[PDB]
């Protein structure tokens, strides 16, 4: 809930993803941390490449999904976090992002990424202080 | 459907995970 660095620290990265994931311009000179981002960047990007079908029947399924998000990411790491857990949450987040703007209207995808990083923070903030933050992930 | 969502991002997750150290 607390919008601290964590907050900031996450949220610039998965802010700057999806914008490169949306219009395909590339943001890894835009981002405060740019050997984070091109990590994380090409992690969701395999897990796209590889799971994207799925994620295509999976967002077909469910009707009113901007506001099942929180759901979502609870139920992927309230027994464990972990980063693939994590990562897989920033990657099927981007695909949304984009089905919205694709499906043409935009002040949902505004919101995006503050909605996966509240969600994401309000659940594993202490397990990502306890990395310091992306350090973690290297 | 909402569950099924959570339970496929935890089966990439945790394929993902463990062929990357």
């Amino acid at each position: 809930v607390k919008k601290d660095e964590i907050y900031y620290t996450i949220l610039n990265i998965i802010q700057n993803y999806f914008i490169e994931y949306c219009t395909g311009k590339n943001r890894n000179f835009h981002v405060e941390d740019e050997n984070t981002y091109i990590i994380v960047k090409n992690m969701c990007d395999i897990i796209l490449r590889d799971n994207i079908v799925e994620f295509r029947k999976d967002i077909d399924r469910c009707s009113d999904i901007e506001n099942e998000i929180p759901e979502i990411v609870y139920d992927t790491i309230h027994d464990k976090i972990t980063w693939g857990r994590v990562i897989s949450i920033i990657a099927f987040g981007a695909y949304v992002t984009k089905v919205f703007k694709e499906k043409g209207r935009d002040n949902v995808v505004d919101l995006m990424p503050d909605i996966i990083t509240e969600s994401l923070l309000s659940r594993c903030r202490s397990w990502l202080s306890d990395q310091n933050c992306w350090d973690g992930l290297k | 459907p909402e569950i099924w969502i959570a339970q496929e991002l935890r089966r990439i997750g945790d394929e993902f995970n463990a062929y990357y150290a």
